[PDB]
């Protein structure tokens, strides 16, 4: 018969450790690399290699932002002149940001603050 | 329970254990880790036999039910590779431990069964572990799991029996 | 390996999702190189690839371009183009195909795939505002 | 890895797919212009102004969603043809 | 910098030709051939 029936205790039924715990079970399968492909699955997972099919915009997510902020920047100048020479040049300026592909949006809110400021002490 | 870990890990076993009976005095729990420095600890202690010293790991046994905390891997792979140290006198002891092991539904590793070879080699065990362990994936659990292959090559080089 | 060989080999986990897959009409790679044979064996390996996954695959030659430019001492670059066009293939064999040939892409050669995605109309546009 | 010209996204519809009335398409192609051709009856909006590809993308079906919309939409100096 | 546009609004190998041409002439320029 085999080793695994038989007699038992029968005595019961059904932080930094951790980590370095961890650590040490990490060495059990830590062996040398074997070929090439083990070599780029390797960096892949660290990191090093690009993700292919390649994506231009990996890594890059513009704040999670929507187009509708990008294109739609006039809720920005409620607090300028509604009907003046400002209301045209503010107006026009946020033409030309919503067409600016190269900013996010913090800096184009920052940008239309900027003017409010300037504006105001002028 | 800290203290304890750290105390055995330095092989400070005496005072360990008496850190650990003041614990009890202060009606505090111990942690699955801090019992199995516990036991190695009272393995490592000097100048007993080996049936007082596997009466007082089955004391501890007693108190982690207790205290309702269940053994897990580690524990019973400590029990085993302290077993070890005692030769002939341990084998029944740790094939009840493994049977235990299995009971409470705790699968065993790669370290228990390098532990069992080494112990019994010093052998016909290996047919049952290998008719256990045929076609079996494995992932890391224990740190001593490395040593299992190398330790049951050395059976076959041992009783020289080539499909092993 | 003659009679070392592994047992068993795990294979990576390809789980069937529930969404629906994207539809590509057309994927036009334009890959452009300094060296016309190097484009010609990466056309080879291209174009054996897409057979052995079933994909439709059409090759033909942009015109080269070169830049000529003087600082008298007169330099030189040329450009030779090969466009592969696959027809009628879905997401995912796009994608596979295209990690695949761009993992296996020369030095020197760069590569420009356009895909062009099949969609339905939104339903704001299936009837007008009342 | 980063490409500028990658966030370009170009939007193909034939016209004729599109349910519109002989006014909403003589509106259509006249509010689109060059971005229509006869010969094809195809219109071809092309989105760049976003940073990333899933913007442009959603950038051109709003415009084409408001340009159905309003070319569907007669008003008051629509009456003076 | 930012400031000067903001008020404004308000109104090939970056090598020494030399160096370029040793590298070019050495072959170390990728592409760059000898017409």
């Amino acid at each position: 018969k085999n080793i695994f029936t038989g007699k038992r205790l029968n005595i019961f039924d059904m932080s930094l450790w951790d980590v370095e715990f961890a650590k040490q079970l990490a060495t059990v399968n830590e062996q040398p690399l074997q070929n090439g492909f083990e070599e780029l699955i390797q960096w892949t997972k660290e990191g090093k290699l690009w993700e292919f099919p390649i994506n231009n915009e990996a890594g890059f997510d513009d704040d999670g932002s929507e187009f509708h902020e990008h294109i739609f920047l006039e809720k920005h100048l409620e607090s300028f002149p509604k009907q003046g020479p400002i209301r045209h040049f503010m107006e026009l300026v946020t033409c030309g940001l919503s067409k600016n592909p190269y900013l996010s949006v913090k800096q184009k809110v920052e940008h239309i603050e900027w003017f409010r400021n300037y504006f105001n002490e002028k | 329970c800290t203290m304890i870990r750290g105390m055995v890990k330095h092989r400070a076993y005496e005072q360990a254990l008496n850190l650990y009976t003041e614990l009890l005095n202060n009606r505090l729990h111990a942690d699955v880790y801090t019992f199995n420095a516990l036991i190695e600890a009272t393995v490592c202690a000097i100048n007993e036999k080996f049936e007082e010293k596997w009466s007082k790991i089955l004391e501890l046994l007693r108190h982690m039910v207790a205290q309702k905390v269940k053994p897990n891997l580690q524990t019973f792979n400590t029990i085993l590779k302290c077993l070890r140290r005692f030769h002939v006198f341990a084998r029944s002891p740790a094939l009840q431990v493994l049977r235990e092991m299995k009971a409470i539904g705790i699968e065993p590793s790669l370290a228990t069964y390098h532990h069992i070879i080494r112990l019994f080699d010093q052998s016909f065990i290996i047919y049952d572990i290998m008719n256990e362990l045929m076609g079996k994936r494995f992932s890391p659990k224990d740190p001593d799991d490395d040593k299992f292959f190398q330790s049951a090559m050395s059976i076959c080089s041992s009783l020289r029996d080539l499909e092993l | 390996l003659h009679v070392d060989v592994p047992k068993d080999l795990t294979k990576p986990v390809v789980t069937i999702s529930d969404e629906p897959d994207i539809l590509y009409k057309r994927l036009s790679v334009l890959v452009k190189g300094h060296d016309k044979a190097v484009l010609d064996s990466y056309e080879y390996f291209a174009v054996l690839a897409a057979k052995e996954l079933g994909i439709s695959i059409k090759v033909h030659e942009p015109p080269r371009k070169i830049e000529r430019f003087t600082l008298r001492v007169q330099y030189e670059m040329r450009t030779l183009y090969r466009c592969l066009e696959l027809e009628h293939l879905t997401g995912s064999t796009a994608d596979v195909y295209l990690e695949y040939i761009q993992r296996n892409l020369p030095e020197g050669v760069a590569m420009e795939v356009t895909k062009t995605q099949l969609e339905q109309l939104p339903e704001h546009i299936k009837e007008p505002i009342w | 890895v980063r490409n500028p010209r990658a966030r370009v996204v170009v939007l193909r519809v034939k016209l004729s797919s599109l349910n519109l009335d002989d006014h909403a398409k003589k509106k259509l192609i006249k509010l689109v212009g060059e971005r229509y051709c006869k010969t094809t009856d195809v219109l071809t909006i092309k989105t760049d102004r976003c940073p990333l590809r899933r913007q442009n993308y959603d950038y051109a079906v709003y415009l084409l969603t408001v340009l159905y919309h309003e070319s569907w939409n007669t008003e008051e100096w629509e009456k003076s043809k | 910098a930012d400031e000067r546009l903001r008020i404004n609004s308000l109104r090939r190998w970056r090598l020494s030709r030399i160096v370029f041409r040793h590298l070019a002439d050495h072959g170390q320029l990728s592409g760059i051939q000898r017409a």
